[PDB]
């Protein structure tokens, strides 16, 4: 629950999760604020500015 | 002091001279060197033992553990331990020096 | 109506002399704690050395807790046993408990020996702090 | 053994598992750009479901200034013989099935980790 | 079970090893067979409570913690019964 | 404990050590180097899985390997063949005959640990023997004098229903 | 304690559980001290070398347990015994 | 029941810091940045986390946070009601100044001795006099704010008489003593 220091705003969430084993193996996600759907973590990791693994 | 061999003298310098018995003086690294020396057999029956400065206090706690290790060794009890002042501990360590215990 | 009259002749308390017990009684609540204690001291040395078997039906952990509370249970009752093998016939407390009117042996066995274990969830007390009961103990500490 | 990511040098992206027919031998390439390598292990993938047993490789050395700790002076140290040590079950969730003790020696530069 | 008394004449005391009950001047007995002492130079002294005329070493003064081997208990000694009790 | 063992299910995980997946093109010359002999005497795709099984729950399960190989062999019909060995149990397990066959290998290796039943009823998932000391869940009967008598006989519990099986 | 000690172990388990007594140790050899000077913290060595000087070209390679668990980051220079870098960086660090 | 509580008497609850000052020191104590670090030195090194964000690493991380408490025992750049937490098995240090901790002073223990003499509790008698406070008893290094993060690596003594005990005292490095 991200809250910014030195200021009154809204705490914005971010919930980095695993799938469940029931699925070839079990994969990391990201659901972001203001995004509707989860977002693969490497998606979100290359977005940030570093493509390789 | 009496050449029969169960009570020895020793002197540290001090007036107060202590005689202890030499079964439970038996545990003494340095009864095995100096009262039994170059040759036993009436070596160890003259029972002076000249040591050098220790005050009086000191070597009576000393040989008084003397007594308390030899009968509180090989016996039914194992756990005591011996409750030394904090100071002369400093002068009873130069004992731990003289006795090889 | 009539018992209440004749208990006005009677007369009926509770009082802080009916939580007393005896002191060879407090002598042998301390010595069955203390060996309680010890045998708990003594399952935990074996579970740490790995000399504890499981049962049949449960993990290591569960047996070690099973065989801690099962020492802990022998002593609540043995302390409780010689809690109310002291009781006098005039005491108040055995008084109630044995009218069937208030209070149980439990209750005598709390206030006089033992309150014993306190269980949340049906365990012990969790390790709310990491691996520790409260700041005041050891790490890992599975003692009484 | 276990098998470790081997990573591309052109893109330093993963490099995947695949075989060679015409050599007909085992090469890690990586599918991103057009590199390939020779694979040195065979084993491409290794369950380790009963592979647990160990713990000790996982212990740092630094819970020796742990004051929360159990500090005991009946197991010194085999690499130093220091007398005094920290000792601990296992933190893990593979713990459930063991109360098993390690010891940390807690002398500074030798943190020499052991059991019972 | 054990004795523990430093028998203590200024500057030369004297150990002894014996059990809960024995008659006091075989004290005395014991320091004669090798320090040479006739009764009479082996007045032994009180203890912190009178001492035994009754000859044993389980009367007063004498009790289960005076046999200590952690730290005896000590007093003084005269070698003439009667005529002068010498201390140094 | 045998109809306990018949009872309870157990999968492939439940006895399995570790499963890794190796390319051996050459069965003639096995890669691992430990599966030499008994692969040889045996004598396909050059992706290998080989399992190994711990020794204390292949005991008290009562299973033995040939038991294994056969339910290889019913599961998938020599879909992929399996040899197997021991004197560490070793079994290898081969595809014969665009999704390249390591990921094959790797589902059914899936399949393997999580779908596949070696013995017992699926939706049992412990079973806990006990013998009773009360005579709430004893065999009562009437004796030939005529008394009840009560039987301590050895009962089961299940942590799963699957009631018309058992 | 379900222990059995000899003369030398028991004056330095006393002494190792009161270092702080220690105001001027007469004429003992450091060799004799060693135990009761390597449980120790580099405050109390700087009391102890400071009323009993003779010990201190003793006592250098000691400082060094203590540094290596203070400033394992280091090493010492030449010309430089373990004392005086010990006193040196420590004050230099406490500016 | 359990959802309404309430405060014990000397629990208090942190105000909030700006975590500047903190950050600074940090950054010339030898901390180095994310920014300026190859990843293949966090593996060794502790993590610090000021206020839950992740600043930099250090390779010493003992005489760190012993060079921090120092800082807050003696009412330096750190204020007192700064939580700094040593997760020493996790290699990380957290650092928190916000509001909202609910924290409790404790008695500092050194050496199973308490920093808290009869010279304090003499000045304290005379409270009205000397003008010594509880300020002036924070200040001294005798007292400092424990919150629940930070009592989770404290080792208490219920009481001094844990720390005058004999062989076995349970534990040989108590930290703090409940007052
Ligand atoms: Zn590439
Ligand atoms: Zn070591």
């Amino acid at each position: 629950r991200s809250c910014l220091e030195n200021s009154s705003r809204p705490t914005s969430t971010i919930w980095v999760s695993m799938l469940a084993r029931g699925a070839i193996g079990q994969r990391i996600v990201a659901t972001l604020p203001y995004i509707k759907q989860e977002v693969p973590i490497i998606i979100v990791f290359r977005a940030l500015g570093f493509v390789s693994d | 002091e009496g050449p029969d061999a169960m009570y020895v003298k020793l002197i540290s310098s001090d007036g107060h001279e202590f005689i202890v018995k030499r079964e439970h003086a038996l545990t003494s690294g340095t009864i095995k060197a100096m009262l039994s020396g170059p040759g036993q057999f009436a070596e160890n029956e003259t029972n002076e033992v000249n040591f050098r400065e220790i005050p009086s206090h000191v070597l009576s706690k000393v040989c008084m553990y003397f007594t308390y290790k030899v009968r509180y060794t090989n016996s039914s009890t194992e756990i005591p331990e011996f409750p030394i002042a904090p100071e002369i501990a400093l002068e009873l360590l130069m004992a731990a020096n003289f006795l090889d215990c | 109506t009539v018992i209440n009259n004749w208990l006005l002749i009677e007369g009926h308390t509770i009082g802080i002399g009916d939580s007393i017990a005896d002191s060879k009684t407090y002598q042998d609540i301390q010595n069955t704690i203390k060996k309680a204690k010890q045998d708990v001291i003594e399952v935990i040395e074996k579970a740490h050395n790995n000399e504890l078997e499981p049962t049949p039906g449960n993990t290591l952990r569960q047996t070690f807790e099973n065989q801690v509370n099962r020492i802990l249970n022998d002593a609540r009752d043995k302390t409780g046993s010689s809690a109310q093998k002291s009781l006098s016939e005039y005491n108040n407390f055995k008084s109630m408990v044995v009218s069937g009117a208030k209070g149980s042996k439990i209750n005598i066995s709390q206030v006089i020996a033992v309150v014993g274990q306190q269980n949340v969830e049906g365990k012990r007390i969790p390790f709310g702090f990491k691996h520790r009961t409260l700041p005041h103990f050891i790490k890992d500490d599975y003692g009484p | 053994g276990f098998v470790g990511i081997r990573f591309c040098q052109e893109c330093n992206n993963m490099l995947y598992p695949k075989e060679d027919k015409e050599n007909r031998i085992l090469l890690y390439a990586c599918r991103n750009c057009d590199y390939q390598q020779e694979a040195d292990n065979s084993c491409i993938y290794v369950n380790k479901i009963t592979h647990e047993v160990d713990e000790l490789t996982q212990i740092i050395a630094d819970v020796s200034q742990d004051p929360t700790l159990p500090r005991t002076e009946d197991h010194p140290c085999q690499k130093c013989g220091h007398k005094e040590a920290v000792f601990f079950q296992s933190h893990s969730a593979r713990a459930e099935d063991a109360m098993r003790l390690y010891y940390v020696c807690t002398a500074p530069h030798c943190g020499h980790r052991w059991t019972e | 079970m054990d004795v523990f008394l430093m028998i203590r004449r200024h500057k030369t005391t004297i150990f002894t090893d014996a059990k809960e009950s024995s008659t006091v001047f075989e004290l005395k007995r014991i320091v004669e067979g090798i320090l040479k002492r006739p009764p009479d130079e082996q007045r032994l002294y009180k203890d912190d409570q009178l001492l035994d005329d009754g000859k044993t070493l389980g009367e007063c003064g004498f009790t289960s913690q005076t046999a200590r081997p952690q730290a005896p208990a000590t007093v003084g000694l005269a070698f003439r019964a009667d005529d002068t009790f010498e201390a140094l | 404990k045998d109809i306990l063992c018949r009872l309870e299910h157990t999968t492939l995980r439940k006895v399995t050590a570790n499963t890794a997946i190796y390319y051996d093109p050459n069965p003639q010359s096995t890669v691992v180097a430990e599966d030499q002999e008994w692969v040889n005497v045996y004598y396909i795709s050059p992706w290998l899985l080989r399992v190994e099984l711990d020794r204390k729950h292949m005991t008290d399960r009562k299973l033995t390997m040939e038991q294994i190989a056969e339910k290889i062999n019913a599961g998938f019909g020599d879909d992929l063949n399996c040899i197997f060995n021991d004197d560490k149990l070793v079994l290898r397990i081969r595809i014969m005959n665009k999704m390249d066959d390591d990921v094959f290998l790797r589902c059914i290796e899936s399949n393997m640990l999580t779908d596949m039943t070696l013995q017992g009823i699926e939706q049992i998932s412990k079973v806990y023997m006990h013998l009773p000391q009360t005579d709430n869940k004893k065999k009562i009967i009437i004796t030939e004098d005529g008394e009840f008598k009560a039987l301590q006989e050895w009962i089961l519990e299940t942590d799963g229903v699957s009631l018309m099986r058992v | 304690l379900p222990k059995m000690m000899t003369l030398h172990q028991q004056c330095i388990r006393v002494l190792k559980n009161n270092i702080d007594s220690i105001f001027e140790v007469g004429g003992v050899p450091y060799s004799v001290l060693e135990p009761v000077l390597e449980r120790c913290t580099p405050d109390q060595l700087y009391r102890i070398e400071e009323y009993n000087h003779v010990l201190i070209e003793e006592t250098d390679q000691l400082w060094k347990v203590h540094c290596h668990r203070d400033f394992k980051e280091e090493r010492p220079e030449e010309y430089e015994s373990w004392r005086e870098m010990y006193l040196r960086l420590q004050d230099a660090r406490e500016q | 029941v359990g959802l309404v509580k309430n405060l014990a008497l000397m629990a208090y609850i942190s105000v909030g810091s700006q975590p500047s000052p903190i950050l600074e020191f940090l950054e010339e104590w030898s901390m180095e940045n994310l920014e300026e670090i190859s990843p293949a030195a966090i593996a060794d090194a502790t993590k610090i986390f000021v206020n839950g964000c992740w600043v930099g690493i250090h390779k010493d991380p003992e005489q760190l946070m012993n060079t921090l408490r120092k800082l807050r025992r003696q009412m330096d750049i750190i204020v007192s009601e700064v939580s700094m937490i040593r997760d020493i098995r996790e290699r990380e240090i957290r650092i928190y100044t916000d509001a909202g901790r609910i924290c409790r002073p404790l008695l500092i223990v050194e050496k199973q001795k308490l920093l808290l003499k009869k010279r304090h509790i003499d000045q304290l008698k005379e409270r009205e006099y000397n003008n010594y406070s509880w300020q002036d008893l924070v200040a001294s290094g005798v007292v400092e704010y424990i919150d629940t993060l930070e009592e989770e690596t404290v080792m208490l003594a219920m009481t001094p008489d844990d720390l005058q005990e004999k062989e076995v005292a349970y534990c040989s490095t108590y930290t703090h003593c409940e007052i």
